[PDB]
């Protein structure tokens, strides 16, 4: 019965909610208060990378630390150097639209997409040396938003049609789909055991999702608007969210309730993209306001201002090593922060 | 991938000759190409270089104003004229593709060889002691190779390249950087150094694994090869 | 050579020759171009500069006014007040030289940025179907080395510099030297072109543009608003130009053909023609205190922004 | 200094700069629109999961992408077109019951954030169906907007060559509603074109490339007149 | 009709074990403290040591 249902799902979600309120036994902001926080982070353009003709939508870091990606509008996916700000590579993308870009932990295949919903796969290593479309994942019946290399072969992407797919590139077919969100899914982190991956969707809610079972855990909700990013901590026991009110979120796996909310009554524009440092102290963001804040994650409280763009910020990441915070912008021009 | 190298011939003192190149399976246009000559008695000796688009020749000192490279990359071809040739000039030629880029193999492919016979300074100075080290299948070898100059610039990379040439076969990239290994090969080969001497060390060998190691060096032109040593 | 005595009178010294002409002519420049640097590092910063060339080239002309308007209302300022003299301590005549050349360059500059700016106008109007910023600062480079080339032409032996009346400065000299004849012609007639291409290119896109407006809009999509404030613009710039500009280029030409010579073979020129030419030269100076006013402040948006 | 590869590998950069500016000055010249509507509307038939169509005109390239599929809520793939030169808009006249449904998704894509600078063309579709509704009399427009009993044609308005009194005064109210809800908001850097078209048209392309010449005047002045 | 598994879902995530807040704030807390000595970004390190240094 319809009202059954609806009785059990309402008796659940409140008893969710008193084991949530039960287990806020105290405050991360209270246990913090103790702690010495950091002055005033600052930080230059120490590179800057330039030669697209239009905006950029994504960006990806290398694993040697030292070549990252970036996707543009004009169908322009380029491989830089920033060690040296050469450009290691340029491929002319298939359709103009696409809104991801990936880089392979092993640096031999790059991941693209958009509005075309098929998820391109292409090998840099190849004999001939030339770069090609090594496979084309399609099944999405909506564009492609976030999408991230589990490993060399296995590779989860995530669409607009409200769930999430985990394929095999030598087989090119869904290994395992994952649904249940009520809107469009656009962040997706992988966590450094590479087992479980958040996802936040359109419903302000961010949902975890395991490689092997492929079951729904837990739900974290709390956001007022749609979530763009999600990454993990690098702990991995925690991760962030960011979206449309124009504040940031941290919420914890084994509370399984919200731990921090980071806002500072100034900010009203929204949030494009997060990510953490290696020590995960820094909660780094983006904004629509042209700039991006070095957000406290164990104070919540601003250290200072990346203002160098002029106009939107669409991607940001960190390093392995932690040593460049590369941003990039609707200019075309990425910036590597240090 | 393939190189083929036609031209070669019996050339009389103070003539001319032009040796084409052509090259398939792969972007001719994006590689860069060298011309390396191996003397009858002698090892490699480069000859010369010409960049992606044309933009970079170079020449061997041994060779100045006789000598031009071009490529055509519509045709894609490679082409060597040499002029007023003279008896040193009897070798073989091979074409060699290089892509330069970042975690790029340059040498990775190495031409069949055709042969040219003839009738009748501040130049790195690297040295291979070794002339000859007979060994025994199942065993394990050491080959060392010194240089005159440290082959290792502030950017903390190794300029070093370690081919091998089997008896009846052009030669084949081993090793590049000292530190990477070439695509295909396999993993007993073992490169290490220490900025002025260099050494390879093979676990185990075998029949295929056998031929002449030539140790070179790519920090800056003119590239020069070494001795060469010969396994038995 | 270059130094040249002359007889200034005690009347026309507080009639016509005052130092407060250069005075407050300078201190007006020098406000209203400050007003317009003042707007143009708004408009800078708002990023909004898709057609970036042509707020380039505003910018260029702008500053080329403020520093050619500060230099030479220093320069003469001070000799009126008697702070130096140029026989006192200027035997080395390359003083004389320097003025004669910067007030070449920051003459004939505004001109081409004026032509320049007229293209632009011209293409974003009548071809709105084609296209950095790069190209734009490289054009403005170029206008500016031709224009200190034209200004550097005599010291390499074409024209030449000479005092003039009042002695509060020098400039290229007029008379029947050959070299002078050629260096004036050329003058003028860079003048006349910059200002008739001006001219012509506004003249087009007016009419153009007032096309577009009477042209039966139907049910009238948008109130007209830009399409006529922008005519409005363009028609004033046409006479701020022409009346300010077209008369001393005219007069410089008749006085380096009018038989016969102006200059006496003394060198001494008639008290007239030196009247008639520091008049034509004051007229003139109002060119560069009305292109602020008239490119930047009189706009709709800078009047609004420039309220309290 | 720099060593023999890092010359080449920037020697590569410098060649990679070049295509790439190449390719941006050949694509530069073509015009994006955007063509959204609704299922009753004529969206594909009016040019003679994306679908893009190209066609030339007076030797001027348009490119007209029609996203489909993605129904409900256009949010999180609009802000792609955020620099096309126009969203190609068309709704279908004919029909009345579908018209505050057509009103509603414009107000929806006339007041989005990151469509505050585009301006769209409304191509009032069907005319021929509206004619032989309006004139059969079956369906009062009066039911589902009382206004337009109260409502008469504009005096200095140019009638068609030989519309009808009552087919004129239902054209003119839809396009008065739409033209209405075009003015609430955005006082500059925003228009609404109205052109009213039959289910076959030839010259349809042709308003296509005269609004958008319009579109680009109107901006190149408004950016020469603010400084 | 598709009710059922919603209720289940939530079932299932409801069966999971919470730990404290406080214990997951402490735990942060000593990471954070023991990798901040690794945080290049949190301690600006010398320009020699820096590889976009220019
Ligand atoms: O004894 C005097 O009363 C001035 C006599 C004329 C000499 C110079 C003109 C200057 C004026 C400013 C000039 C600049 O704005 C440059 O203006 C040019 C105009 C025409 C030419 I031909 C070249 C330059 C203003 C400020 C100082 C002077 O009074
Ligand atoms: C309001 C703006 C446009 C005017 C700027 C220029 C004005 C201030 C200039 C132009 C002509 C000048 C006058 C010219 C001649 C004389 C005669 C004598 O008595 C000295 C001052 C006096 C009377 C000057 C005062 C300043 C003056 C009026
Ligand atoms: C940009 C603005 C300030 C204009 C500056 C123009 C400069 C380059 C001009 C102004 C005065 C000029 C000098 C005037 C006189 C002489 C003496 C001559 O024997 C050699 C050239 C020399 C030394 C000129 C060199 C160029 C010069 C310095
Ligand atoms: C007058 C009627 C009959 C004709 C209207 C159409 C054409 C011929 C009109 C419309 C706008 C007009 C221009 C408007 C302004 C000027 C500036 C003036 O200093 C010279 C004439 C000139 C350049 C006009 C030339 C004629 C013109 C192009
Ligand atoms: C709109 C443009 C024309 C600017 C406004 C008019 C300008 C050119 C006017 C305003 C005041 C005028 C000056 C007022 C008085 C004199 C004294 C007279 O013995 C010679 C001319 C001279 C020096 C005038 C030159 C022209 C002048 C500077």
């Amino acid at each position: 019965e319809l009202d059954q249902l609806r009785q059990e799902a309402e008796q659940l979600k409140n008893q969710i909610r008193d084991a949530r309120k039960a287990c806020a036994d105290a405050t991360l902001s209270q246990i913090t208060n103790n702690i010495d926080p950091v002055g005033r982070i600052q930080m230059r353009t120490r590179r800057t990378l330039r030669g697209h003709l239009a905006k950029i939508y994504a960006m990806h870091w290398g694993t040697d630390s030292r070549l990252l990606v970036s996707a543009s509008q004009d169908g322009k996916l380029i491989i830089w150097d920033s060690y040296t700000t050469n450009k290691v590579h340029a491929i002319p993308l298939r359709s103009s639209w696409v809104m991801t870009c990936a880089y392979a932990p092993s640096g031999n295949y790059v991941a693209c997409g958009g509005l075309d919903n098929i998820c391109s796969i292409y090998n840099l290593k190849t004999r001939e040396g030339n770069v090609r479309v090594s496979r084309e994942l399609a099944g999405h019946t909506g564009y492609l938003s976030c999408c991230r290399f589990l490993d060399d072969n296995q590779i989860v992407t995530s669409s607009g049609d409200t769930t999430c797919a985990l394929w095999d590139i030598e087989t090119g077919q869904q290994t395992t789909t994952f649904t249940g969100h009520t809107g469009d899914v656009m962040s997706l982190s992988l966590a450094p055991d590479t087992r479980l991956f958040v996802s936040g969707a359109c419903d302000a809610s961010a949902k975890l999702w395991d490689v092997r079972e492929g079951m729904c855990r837990q739900t974290f909700t709390g956001h007022e608007s749609d979530i763009n990013a999600i990454c993990f901590f690098p702990n991995g026991n925690a991760f962030a969210t960011g979206s449309d009110d124009a504040t940031c979120r941290l919420f914890d796996l084994r509370a399984d309730q919200e731990l921090m909310t980071y806002s500072h009554d100034n900010i009203i524009c929204g949030i494009t993209s997060v990510s953490f440092s290696k020590s995960g102290r820094l909660l780094l963001a983006g904004y629509d306001d042209f700039n991006c804040n070095v957000w406290d994650a164990l104070k919540a409280d601003r250290a200072g201002v990346l203002a160098g763009h002029d106009n939107r910020v669409s991607c940001l990441g960190v390093t392995d090593d932690g040593m460049a915070v590369a941003t990039g912008s609707w200019d075309s021009f990425l910036k590597i922060w240090n | 991938v393939q190189l083929v190298e036609s031209g070669g011939g019996l050339v009389q003192p103070g003539g001319s000759r032009k040796l084409s190149c052509s090259a398939s399976g792969f972007a001719f246009s994006s590689f860069g190409m060298h011309w390396v000559r191996q003397a009858p008695e002698k090892g490699l000796e480069w000859v010369a270089y010409i960049s992606s688009g044309s933009g970079t020749i170079y020449y061997a000192d041994t060779v100045k104003g006789r000598f031009t490279i071009s490529r055509d990359d519509p045709k894609n071809t490679l082409f060597l004229q040499m002029t007023s040739l003279r008896s040193e000039d009897t070798a073989m030629y091979y074409c060699v593709r290089s892509i330069y880029y970042y975690g790029s193999s340059p040498f990775d492919f190495w031409g069949q060889g055709t042969t040219l016979t003839v009738s009748s300074g501040s130049d790195i100075v690297m040295t291979q002691a070794t002339s000859s080290v007979p060994v025994t299948p199942g065993e394990s070898v050491s080959i060392s190779c010194r240089s005159s100059k440290s082959l290792l610039h502030s950017n903390g990379n190794t300029y070093l390249y370690w081919f091998l040439q089997r008896p009846g076969q052009s030669p084949q990239l081993l090793i590049y950087r000292m530190s990477n290994l070439a695509s295909g090969v396999p993993d007993r080969f073992s490169g290490s150094g220490s900025g002025t001497a260099f050494t390879l060390t093979i676990s185990r060998l075998e029949a295929e694994d056998v031929g002449v190691y030539y140790c070179m060096q790519h920090l800056e032109y003119p590239l020069t090869f070494g001795a060469g040593t010969k396994l038995e | 050579p270059c130094f040249r005595p002359t007889n200034i009178t005690l009347e026309e010294r507080r009639l016509i020759a005052s130092p407060w002409f250069a005075a407050s002519f300078c201190v007006v420049g020098l406000a209203s171009n400050l007003l317009a640097l003042s707007v143009l590092a708004g408009a800078r910063q708002g990023g909004s500069h898709t057609r970036s060339s042509f707020l380039t080239f505003l910018c260029g002309l702008v500053l080329t006014d403020f520093l050619g308007l500060l230099v030479t209302g220093t320069i003469v300022v001070s000799q009126h007040a008697a702070l130096f003299e140029w026989h006192a301590v200027d035997p080395g005549c390359r003083l004389c030289r320097f003025m004669g050349v910067v007030m070449i360059f920051f003459g004939l500059s505004p001109l081409l940025l004026g032509a320049a700016m007229a293209s632009e106008r011209y293409l974003g109007i009548t071809r709105p179907f084609s296209r950095s910023q790069r190209r734009a600062w490289a054009t403005v480079g170029l206008v500016w080395a031709a224009a200190l080339a034209l200004g550097l032409l005599p010291l390499l032996g074409v024209g030449r510099y000479t005092v003039q009346y009042p002695g509060s400065w020098c400039f290229l000299t007029l008379g029947a030297e050959s070299g002078d004849v050629a260096f004036g012609l050329l003058f003028s007639m860079l003048g006349g072109l910059s200002v008739g291409l001006s001219f012509l290119l506004n003249t087009v896109s007016v009419a153009t543009l007032c096309h577009v407006y009477h042209g039966q809009e139907a049910a009238q999509q948008r109130p007209r608003d830009s399409e006529v404030e922008m005519m409005a613009q363009l028609l004033g710039i046409m006479v701020v130009a022409s009346v300010c500009w077209l008369p001393l280029l005219v007069f410089i030409a008749q006085t380096v053909l009018r038989n016969p010579p102006a200059m006496s073979p003394a060198g001494q020129l008639s008290r007239t023609t030196e009247k008639e030419l520091l008049i034509y030269l004051r007229v003139a100076t109002w060119n560069q205190i009305l292109d602020p006013w008239v490119y930047i402040l009189f706009r709709r948006a800078v009047l609004r922004r420039l309220q309290p | 200094t720099v060593s023999a590869e890092d010359k080449a590998a920037a020697e590569r950069s410098k060649m990679i700069d070049k295509n790439l500016r190449e390719d941006g000055e050949k694509a530069r010249r073509t015009l994006r629109l955007l063509l959204l509507g609704a299922d009753n509307s004529g969206k594909s038939t009016i040019v003679k999961g994306i679908f893009e169509t190209k066609f030339q005109v007076d030797k001027v390239n348009f490119h007209m992408f029609d996203v489909g599929g993605q129904r409900d809520e256009r949010r999180k793939w609009i802000q792609c077109f955020n620099d096309v030169t126009a969203i190609i808009f068309v709704v279908d006249s004919s029909d009345y019951n579908r018209l505050q449904e057509a009103l509603n998704d414009f107000k929806s894509i006339w007041n989005n954030r990151w469509l505050r600078t585009i301006s769209v063309i409304l191509f009032l579709n069907k005319q021929d169906l509206l004619a032989e509704k309006v004139l059969a009399g079956k369906s009062k427009i009066e039911d589902y907007f009382p206004e337009f009993a109260r409502y008469t044609t504009p005096e200095d308005a140019t009638p068609e060559p030989g519309e009808d009194p009552r087919v004129t005064r239902a054209k003119y109210f839809i396009r008065k509603e739409f033209v209405d809800i075009s003015t609430a908001s955005g006082d500059g850097r925003h228009i609404c074109y109205p052109h009213f078209t039959c289910a076959v048209d030839t010259e349809n392309a042709r308003r296509i490339f005269n609004d958008c010449k319009d579109i680009i005047l109107q901006m190149n002045l408004r950016e020469y007149n603010l400084v | 009709a598709q009710a059922r598994k919603l209720v289940e879902q939530l079932k299932m995530e409801a069966n999971i074990d919470r730990i404290k807040v406080s214990k997951a704030a402490a735990d942060l807390m000593a990471y954070c403290e023991a990798h901040a000595k690794e945080d290049p970004l949190l301690t600006p390190v010398p320009a020699s040591e820096n590889p976009f240094r220019e």
